[PDB]
Protein backbone atom coordinates (compact mmCIF):
# COMPACT_ATOMS: atom_id res chain seq x y z
CA UNK A 1 0.00 0.00 0.00
CA UNK A 2 0.96 3.58 -0.43
CA UNK A 3 2.87 5.50 2.03
CA UNK A 4 1.00 7.79 4.26
CA UNK A 5 2.81 10.55 5.85
CA UNK A 6 1.27 12.01 9.12
CA UNK A 7 2.12 15.42 10.27
CA UNK A 8 1.84 16.85 13.72
CA UNK A 9 0.56 19.33 15.09
CA UNK A 10 -2.13 20.32 12.46
CA UNK A 11 -2.26 23.61 13.85
CA UNK A 12 0.18 25.47 16.08
CA UNK A 13 0.50 29.07 17.69
CA UNK A 14 3.16 31.00 18.43
CA UNK A 15 4.44 34.27 19.62
CA UNK A 16 7.44 35.91 17.73
CA UNK A 17 10.74 34.79 18.45
CA UNK A 18 9.17 31.41 19.96
CA UNK A 19 11.09 27.97 18.66
CA UNK A 20 8.74 26.11 16.27
CA UNK A 21 8.81 22.40 15.84
CA UNK A 22 6.84 20.54 13.61
CA UNK A 23 6.69 16.97 12.82
CA UNK A 24 6.11 14.30 9.79
CA UNK A 25 5.53 10.34 10.79
CA UNK A 26 6.11 8.07 7.58
CA UNK A 27 4.20 5.13 7.91
CA UNK A 28 8.07 3.62 5.90
CA UNK A 29 11.21 4.33 6.31
CA UNK A 30 12.41 6.95 3.09
CA UNK A 31 15.79 6.46 3.82
CA UNK A 32 17.38 5.06 0.10
CA UNK A 33 19.99 2.27 1.22
CA UNK A 34 21.25 3.26 -1.97
CA UNK A 35 21.70 6.84 -1.46
CA UNK A 36 22.06 7.42 2.01
CA UNK A 37 19.45 10.23 1.01
CA UNK A 38 15.97 11.00 2.98
CA UNK A 39 13.50 11.50 0.16
CA UNK A 40 11.59 14.48 2.13
CA UNK A 41 11.24 17.69 1.16
CA UNK A 42 9.06 20.64 3.30
CA UNK A 43 7.08 23.37 1.63
CA UNK A 44 5.67 26.61 3.04
CA UNK A 45 2.74 27.80 1.55
CA UNK A 46 1.92 31.48 2.02
CA UNK A 47 -1.82 32.66 2.40
CA UNK A 48 -2.95 33.02 -1.57
CA UNK A 49 0.39 31.53 -2.76
CA UNK A 50 1.55 28.43 -4.21
CA UNK A 51 4.03 26.03 -2.22
CA UNK A 52 7.70 27.13 -2.02
CA UNK A 53 10.83 24.59 -0.87
CA UNK A 54 11.93 25.14 2.30
CA UNK A 55 13.98 21.61 2.62
CA UNK A 56 15.11 19.04 0.39
CA UNK A 57 16.17 15.27 0.87
CA UNK A 58 15.16 16.01 4.76
CA UNK A 59 17.81 18.20 5.97
CA UNK A 60 19.59 20.67 2.79
CA UNK A 61 18.01 24.09 3.10
CA UNK A 62 16.88 25.74 -0.46
CA UNK A 63 19.02 28.54 -1.49
CA UNK A 64 17.40 31.60 -0.43
CA UNK A 65 15.98 30.40 2.42
CA UNK A 66 16.04 31.50 5.85
CA UNK A 67 18.43 30.00 8.32
CA UNK A 68 15.93 29.56 10.69
CA UNK A 69 14.43 27.08 8.99
CA UNK A 70 15.91 23.72 10.03
CA UNK A 71 15.37 20.56 8.60
CA UNK A 72 16.47 17.27 10.41
CA UNK A 73 15.33 13.78 10.61
CA UNK A 74 15.68 10.42 9.36
CA UNK A 75 14.01 7.19 8.37
CA UNK A 76 10.17 7.42 9.42
CA UNK A 77 11.25 10.73 11.61
CA UNK A 78 11.07 14.09 10.34
CA UNK A 79 11.28 17.66 11.96
CA UNK A 80 10.96 21.01 10.59
CA UNK A 81 12.27 23.76 12.74
CA UNK A 82 11.84 27.22 12.94
CA UNK A 83 14.73 28.46 15.45
CA UNK A 84 12.67 31.82 15.85
CA UNK A 85 9.40 32.14 14.44
CA UNK A 86 9.13 35.62 12.69
CA UNK A 87 6.07 37.24 11.77
CA UNK A 88 6.22 36.19 7.95
CA UNK A 89 6.59 32.86 8.54
CA UNK A 90 2.72 32.93 8.74
CA UNK A 91 1.84 29.92 6.46
CA UNK A 92 0.71 25.99 6.28
CA UNK A 93 3.59 23.66 5.66
CA UNK A 94 3.74 20.28 4.62
CA UNK A 95 5.85 17.34 4.07
CA UNK A 96 6.13 15.21 1.08
CA UNK A 97 8.15 12.08 0.69
CA UNK A 98 9.22 10.86 -2.90
CA UNK A 99 10.77 8.06 -2.10
CA UNK A 100 7.94 5.44 -4.15
CA UNK A 101 5.01 6.16 -6.01
CA UNK A 102 2.78 7.33 -5.82
CA UNK A 103 4.08 10.91 -4.20
CA UNK A 104 2.66 10.90 -1.30
CA UNK A 105 1.93 14.46 1.15
CA UNK A 106 1.39 14.73 5.03
CA UNK A 107 -2.07 16.70 5.98
CA UNK A 108 -0.37 20.16 6.77
CA UNK A 109 0.10 22.40 10.00
CA UNK A 110 -0.57 25.77 9.77
CA UNK A 111 1.49 27.89 11.70
CA UNK A 112 -0.78 31.16 13.36
CA UNK A 113 1.12 34.04 15.45
CA UNK A 114 0.29 35.23 18.64
CA UNK A 115 0.82 38.52 19.53
CA UNK A 116 -0.54 41.32 21.83
CA UNK A 117 -3.90 42.96 22.19
CA UNK A 118 -4.38 45.66 19.03
CA UNK A 119 -7.75 47.23 18.87
CA UNK A 120 -9.68 47.52 15.98
CA UNK A 121 -10.63 50.79 14.22
CA UNK A 122 -13.99 50.84 13.18
CA UNK A 123 -15.41 52.31 9.91
CA UNK A 124 -19.28 52.45 8.12
CA UNK A 125 -20.32 52.76 4.93
CA UNK A 126 -23.80 53.78 2.97
CA UNK A 127 -24.83 51.67 0.10
CA UNK A 128 -23.89 53.68 -3.01
CA UNK A 129 -26.58 55.54 -4.71
CA UNK A 130 -25.86 52.97 -7.63
CA UNK A 131 -26.48 50.76 -5.97
CA UNK A 132 -29.67 51.40 -4.80
CA UNK A 133 -30.87 52.58 -7.90
CA UNK A 134 -30.80 48.81 -8.40
CA UNK A 135 -33.03 48.01 -5.75
CA UNK A 136 -30.72 47.25 -3.16
CA UNK A 137 -28.66 48.52 -0.30
CA UNK A 138 -25.64 47.12 1.07
CA UNK A 139 -24.39 48.85 4.78
CA UNK A 140 -20.83 47.81 5.08
CA UNK A 141 -18.89 47.92 8.81
CA UNK A 142 -15.36 47.45 9.07
CA UNK A 143 -12.84 46.21 12.23
CA UNK A 144 -9.17 46.98 10.83
CA UNK A 145 -6.00 45.87 11.99
CA UNK A 146 -7.34 44.39 15.60
CA UNK A 147 -6.44 41.01 17.13
CA UNK A 148 -7.36 38.75 18.76
CA UNK A 149 -10.29 37.41 16.31
CA UNK A 150 -12.76 37.22 18.80
CA UNK A 151 -15.48 40.52 18.20
CA UNK A 152 -18.74 40.87 18.56
CA UNK A 153 -20.44 43.28 16.09
CA UNK A 154 -24.11 44.15 16.57
CA UNK A 155 -26.81 45.79 13.75
CA UNK A 156 -28.88 48.28 15.21
CA UNK A 157 -31.14 50.20 12.73
CA UNK A 158 -33.03 53.08 14.50
CA UNK A 159 -31.87 51.62 17.70
CA UNK A 160 -33.64 47.85 16.91
CA UNK A 161 -30.80 45.33 17.39
CA UNK A 162 -31.17 43.31 13.75
CA UNK A 163 -30.84 39.31 13.51
CA UNK A 164 -30.66 37.67 10.03
CA UNK A 165 -29.81 39.83 7.65
CA UNK A 166 -26.02 40.30 7.89
CA UNK A 167 -22.92 38.12 7.00
CA UNK A 168 -19.32 38.63 8.36
CA UNK A 169 -15.93 38.10 6.80
CA UNK A 170 -12.46 37.93 8.00
CA UNK A 171 -9.08 38.10 6.78
CA UNK A 172 -6.12 36.03 6.53
CA UNK A 173 -3.96 37.02 9.63
CA UNK A 174 -1.11 40.11 8.31
CA UNK A 175 1.91 39.01 6.94
CA UNK A 176 3.55 41.70 9.07
CA UNK A 177 1.34 43.05 12.26
CA UNK A 178 -0.28 39.68 12.89
CA UNK A 179 -3.47 41.52 13.21
CA UNK A 180 -7.22 40.52 11.36
CA UNK A 181 -9.46 42.75 9.91
CA UNK A 182 -12.96 41.87 9.47
CA UNK A 183 -16.47 43.42 7.72
CA UNK A 184 -19.92 42.39 8.41
CA UNK A 185 -22.56 43.61 5.85
CA UNK A 186 -26.13 44.04 6.32
CA UNK A 187 -28.20 43.33 3.33
CA UNK A 188 -31.66 44.80 2.63
CA UNK A 189 -33.94 45.70 -0.22
CA UNK A 190 -34.71 49.34 -1.10
CA UNK A 191 -37.41 49.81 0.13
CA UNK A 192 -36.46 48.36 3.31
CA UNK A 193 -33.78 50.26 3.66
CA UNK A 194 -35.62 53.64 2.98
CA UNK A 195 -38.12 52.74 5.75
CA UNK A 196 -35.50 53.61 8.68
CA UNK A 197 -32.85 56.33 8.93
CA UNK A 198 -30.32 55.65 11.46
CA UNK A 199 -27.96 52.70 10.83
CA UNK A 200 -25.24 51.36 13.27
CA UNK A 201 -22.91 49.00 14.01
CA UNK A 202 -21.96 48.43 17.50
CA UNK A 203 -18.33 46.48 18.00
CA UNK A 204 -17.13 44.89 21.41
CA UNK A 205 -13.32 43.48 21.42
CA UNK A 206 -11.14 43.24 24.37
CA UNK A 207 -8.94 45.76 22.83
CA UNK A 208 -12.19 48.34 23.34
CA UNK A 209 -13.03 49.84 26.84
CA UNK A 210 -16.42 49.47 26.11
CA UNK A 211 -18.14 48.88 22.89
CA UNK A 212 -17.86 51.21 19.99
CA UNK A 213 -20.66 52.62 17.77
CA UNK A 214 -20.11 53.94 14.40
CA UNK A 215 -23.78 55.37 12.27
CA UNK A 216 -24.85 57.56 9.54
CA UNK A 217 -28.48 58.87 8.65
CA UNK A 218 -30.28 57.83 5.82
CA UNK B 1 17.39 32.37 -14.92
CA UNK B 2 14.40 32.13 -13.11
CA UNK B 3 12.42 29.06 -13.70
CA UNK B 4 9.00 30.08 -14.53
CA UNK B 5 5.83 27.62 -15.03
CA UNK B 6 3.08 29.96 -16.31
CA UNK B 7 -0.33 28.25 -15.94
CA UNK B 8 -3.76 28.72 -17.81
CA UNK B 9 -6.47 30.87 -16.13
CA UNK B 10 -9.37 30.01 -13.81
CA UNK B 11 -11.88 28.02 -15.52
CA UNK B 12 -16.16 27.49 -14.69
CA UNK B 13 -17.01 23.90 -16.31
CA UNK B 14 -20.10 22.06 -16.50
CA UNK B 15 -20.59 18.36 -15.32
CA UNK B 16 -19.75 15.87 -18.01
CA UNK B 17 -17.69 19.12 -20.10
CA UNK B 18 -14.08 18.19 -21.02
CA UNK B 19 -10.76 20.92 -20.02
CA UNK B 20 -7.22 21.06 -21.12
CA UNK B 21 -5.16 23.42 -18.65
CA UNK B 22 -1.40 24.33 -20.03
CA UNK B 23 1.71 24.71 -18.22
CA UNK B 24 4.18 27.06 -20.37
CA UNK B 25 7.53 26.23 -18.70
CA UNK B 26 10.82 29.22 -19.66
CA UNK B 27 13.79 29.94 -17.98
CA UNK B 28 15.21 26.81 -17.91
CA UNK B 29 15.68 23.56 -20.69
CA UNK B 30 12.30 21.72 -20.54
CA UNK B 31 13.45 18.38 -21.82
CA UNK B 32 15.67 18.15 -18.44
CA UNK B 33 13.15 17.74 -15.77
CA UNK B 34 9.51 15.93 -15.51
CA UNK B 35 6.78 17.80 -15.22
CA UNK B 36 4.28 16.21 -12.35
CA UNK B 37 0.78 17.41 -12.02
CA UNK B 38 -0.95 17.92 -8.31
CA UNK B 39 -4.20 18.21 -6.94
CA UNK B 40 -5.17 21.22 -4.21
CA UNK B 41 -8.36 20.61 -2.84
CA UNK B 42 -10.31 23.47 -2.06
CA UNK B 43 -9.86 22.10 1.64
CA UNK B 44 -5.66 22.21 1.32
CA UNK B 45 -5.33 18.53 1.39
CA UNK B 46 -2.50 17.65 -1.92
CA UNK B 47 -2.81 14.86 -4.19
CA UNK B 48 -0.35 13.61 -6.36
CA UNK B 49 -1.83 12.63 -9.91
CA UNK B 50 1.58 10.97 -11.98
CA UNK B 51 3.98 12.74 -14.32
CA UNK B 52 4.89 13.24 -18.08
CA UNK B 53 8.68 12.76 -19.63
CA UNK B 54 9.55 15.68 -21.20
CA UNK B 55 11.98 13.62 -23.56
CA UNK B 56 9.53 10.75 -24.44
CA UNK B 57 6.40 12.48 -23.98
CA UNK B 58 5.20 9.38 -21.72
CA UNK B 59 3.12 9.54 -18.89
CA UNK B 60 2.48 7.92 -16.08
CA UNK B 61 -0.53 8.24 -14.00
CA UNK B 62 -1.21 7.47 -10.00
CA UNK B 63 -4.02 5.06 -9.37
CA UNK B 64 -6.68 7.67 -8.80
CA UNK B 65 -6.09 9.46 -12.04
CA UNK B 66 -6.11 6.57 -13.90
CA UNK B 67 -9.54 7.34 -16.68
CA UNK B 68 -10.58 9.99 -16.81
CA UNK B 69 -6.97 12.07 -16.97
CA UNK B 70 -4.08 12.91 -20.10
CA UNK B 71 -1.06 14.25 -19.72
CA UNK B 72 0.34 15.42 -22.65
CA UNK B 73 3.11 18.10 -23.98
CA UNK B 74 3.72 20.56 -26.98
CA UNK B 75 7.25 20.23 -27.07
CA UNK B 76 8.49 22.66 -29.70
CA UNK B 77 6.29 25.07 -27.26
CA UNK B 78 7.80 23.97 -23.85
CA UNK B 79 4.50 23.33 -22.92
CA UNK B 80 3.00 20.30 -20.58
CA UNK B 81 -1.04 19.67 -21.16
CA UNK B 82 -3.47 18.42 -18.46
CA UNK B 83 -6.67 17.36 -20.11
CA UNK B 84 -9.69 15.91 -17.86
CA UNK B 85 -13.01 14.59 -19.16
CA UNK B 86 -15.81 13.33 -18.06
CA UNK B 87 -15.75 16.56 -15.15
CA UNK B 88 -17.08 15.86 -11.99
CA UNK B 89 -18.22 17.98 -8.96
CA UNK B 90 -14.58 16.18 -7.24
CA UNK B 91 -12.35 17.88 -9.91
CA UNK B 92 -12.73 21.28 -8.50
CA UNK B 93 -10.12 22.29 -7.15
CA UNK B 94 -6.34 24.12 -8.10
CA UNK B 95 -4.04 21.82 -9.92
CA UNK B 96 -0.47 22.60 -9.90
CA UNK B 97 2.42 21.62 -12.38
CA UNK B 98 5.70 21.23 -10.89
CA UNK B 99 9.06 20.23 -11.71
CA UNK B 100 9.01 17.52 -9.70
CA UNK B 101 9.73 18.42 -5.90
CA UNK B 102 11.96 21.55 -6.65
CA UNK B 103 9.22 23.81 -8.60
CA UNK B 104 6.05 24.87 -8.59
CA UNK B 105 3.91 26.66 -10.71
CA UNK B 106 1.01 29.15 -9.56
CA UNK B 107 -1.67 26.93 -9.94
CA UNK B 108 -5.09 26.63 -12.05
CA UNK B 109 -7.85 27.14 -10.49
CA UNK B 110 -10.98 25.12 -12.11
CA UNK B 111 -14.65 24.86 -10.42
CA UNK B 112 -17.03 22.48 -12.20
CA UNK B 113 -21.00 23.85 -11.52
CA UNK B 114 -24.12 23.29 -13.26
CA UNK B 115 -24.86 27.13 -12.21
CA UNK B 116 -23.81 30.10 -14.79
CA UNK B 117 -20.91 32.09 -14.90
CA UNK B 118 -21.83 35.76 -13.54
CA UNK B 119 -19.60 38.60 -13.40
CA UNK B 120 -19.76 41.23 -10.35
CA UNK B 121 -21.40 44.46 -9.82
CA UNK B 122 -18.79 46.90 -8.22
CA UNK B 123 -20.17 49.95 -5.88
CA UNK B 124 -17.88 52.16 -4.09
CA UNK B 125 -17.57 52.32 -0.41
CA UNK B 126 -17.11 56.14 0.19
CA UNK B 127 -15.55 57.51 2.89
CA UNK B 128 -17.04 60.00 5.09
CA UNK B 129 -16.81 61.46 8.86
CA UNK B 130 -18.32 58.26 9.66
CA UNK B 131 -15.49 56.12 7.71
CA UNK B 132 -13.09 58.77 9.91
CA UNK B 133 -11.17 57.44 12.97
CA UNK B 134 -8.28 59.49 14.32
CA UNK B 135 -7.11 61.56 11.21
CA UNK B 136 -7.84 58.06 9.19
CA UNK B 137 -10.34 57.26 6.94
CA UNK B 138 -11.09 54.08 5.13
CA UNK B 139 -12.58 53.42 1.84
CA UNK B 140 -12.93 50.53 -0.49
CA UNK B 141 -15.26 48.77 -2.93
CA UNK B 142 -18.36 46.14 -3.02
CA UNK B 143 -17.68 43.77 -4.98
CA UNK B 144 -20.64 41.48 -5.28
CA UNK B 145 -22.96 38.73 -7.11
CA UNK B 146 -20.56 36.80 -8.78
CA UNK B 147 -19.76 33.17 -9.71
CA UNK B 148 -17.51 31.36 -9.72
CA UNK B 149 -14.68 32.16 -7.22
CA UNK B 150 -12.17 33.76 -7.69
CA UNK B 151 -11.88 37.94 -8.28
CA UNK B 152 -8.96 39.69 -8.26
CA UNK B 153 -8.71 43.13 -6.86
CA UNK B 154 -6.37 45.43 -7.16
CA UNK B 155 -5.69 49.36 -5.97
CA UNK B 156 -4.28 52.25 -8.30
CA UNK B 157 -3.34 49.58 -11.02
CA UNK B 158 -1.32 48.34 -8.26
CA UNK B 159 0.13 51.05 -7.01
CA UNK B 160 -1.90 51.48 -3.38
CA UNK B 161 -0.79 48.56 -1.18
CA UNK B 162 0.30 49.30 1.98
CA UNK B 163 -3.38 48.73 4.71
CA UNK B 164 -5.18 47.22 1.56
CA UNK B 165 -7.56 44.42 2.71
CA UNK B 166 -9.55 42.27 -0.02
CA UNK B 167 -11.57 40.02 2.36
CA UNK B 168 -12.70 36.09 1.90
CA UNK B 169 -15.63 35.92 -0.70
CA UNK B 170 -18.72 35.12 1.36
CA UNK B 171 -21.69 33.02 -0.49
CA UNK B 172 -24.90 34.40 -0.40
CA UNK B 173 -28.14 32.30 -0.44
CA UNK B 174 -28.49 32.93 -3.83
CA UNK B 175 -25.57 30.81 -4.51
CA UNK B 176 -23.69 34.32 -5.76
CA UNK B 177 -20.39 35.55 -4.05
CA UNK B 178 -19.80 39.06 -2.97
CA UNK B 179 -16.41 40.38 -1.23
CA UNK B 180 -15.12 43.84 -0.35
CA UNK B 181 -11.98 45.68 -0.72
CA UNK B 182 -11.04 47.99 2.06
CA UNK B 183 -7.97 50.71 2.39
CA UNK B 184 -6.97 53.10 4.79
CA UNK B 185 -5.34 56.85 4.16
CA UNK B 186 -5.02 60.10 5.81
CA UNK B 187 -8.62 61.81 6.07
CA UNK B 188 -7.00 65.05 5.67
CA UNK B 189 -5.97 64.10 1.82
CA UNK B 190 -9.16 62.47 0.45
CA UNK B 191 -9.73 65.62 -1.63
CA UNK B 192 -5.71 65.24 -3.37
CA UNK B 193 -5.63 61.70 -3.36
CA UNK B 194 -7.19 59.70 -5.64
CA UNK B 195 -8.48 56.21 -5.38
CA UNK B 196 -9.09 53.34 -8.13
CA UNK B 197 -10.25 49.81 -7.63
CA UNK B 198 -9.35 47.43 -10.24
CA UNK B 199 -11.71 45.00 -10.39
CA UNK B 200 -10.85 41.34 -12.60
CA UNK B 201 -13.33 38.35 -12.63
CA UNK B 202 -11.54 36.31 -15.26
CA UNK B 203 -14.07 33.36 -15.55
CA UNK B 204 -16.38 36.11 -16.85
CA UNK B 205 -13.91 38.61 -18.84
CA UNK B 206 -15.40 41.60 -16.25
CA UNK B 207 -12.64 44.37 -15.84
CA UNK B 208 -13.83 47.40 -14.04
CA UNK B 209 -12.14 50.42 -12.78
CA UNK B 210 -13.95 52.34 -10.35
CA UNK B 211 -12.96 55.55 -8.63
CA UNK B 212 -13.90 56.03 -5.14
CA UNK B 213 -14.56 59.31 -3.55
CA UNK B 214 -15.88 61.36 -0.37
CA UNK B 215 -19.84 60.99 -1.60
Amino acid sequence: LDIQLTQSPSSLAMSGGQKVTMRCKSSQSLLNSRNERNYLAWYQQKPGQSPKLLVYFASIRESGVPDRFIGSGSGTDFTLTISSVQAEDLADYFCLQHYNTPWTFGGGTKLEIKRTVAAPSVFIFPPSDEQLKSGTASVVCLLNNFYPREAKVQWKVDNALQSGNSQESVTEQDSKDSTYSLSSTLTLSKADYEKHKVYACEVTHQGLSSPVTKSFNR
Amino acid sequence: LQIQLVQSGPELKKPGETVKISCKASGYTFTDYSVHWVKQVPGKGLKWMGWINTETGEPTYADDFKGRFAFSLESSASTAYLEIHNLKNEDTATYFCALGWLHWGLGTTLTVSSASTKGPSVFPLAPSSKSTSGGTAALGCLVKDYFPEPVTVSWNSGALTSGVHTFPAVLQSSGLYSLSSVVTVPSSSLGTQTYICNVNHKPSNTKVDKRVEPK
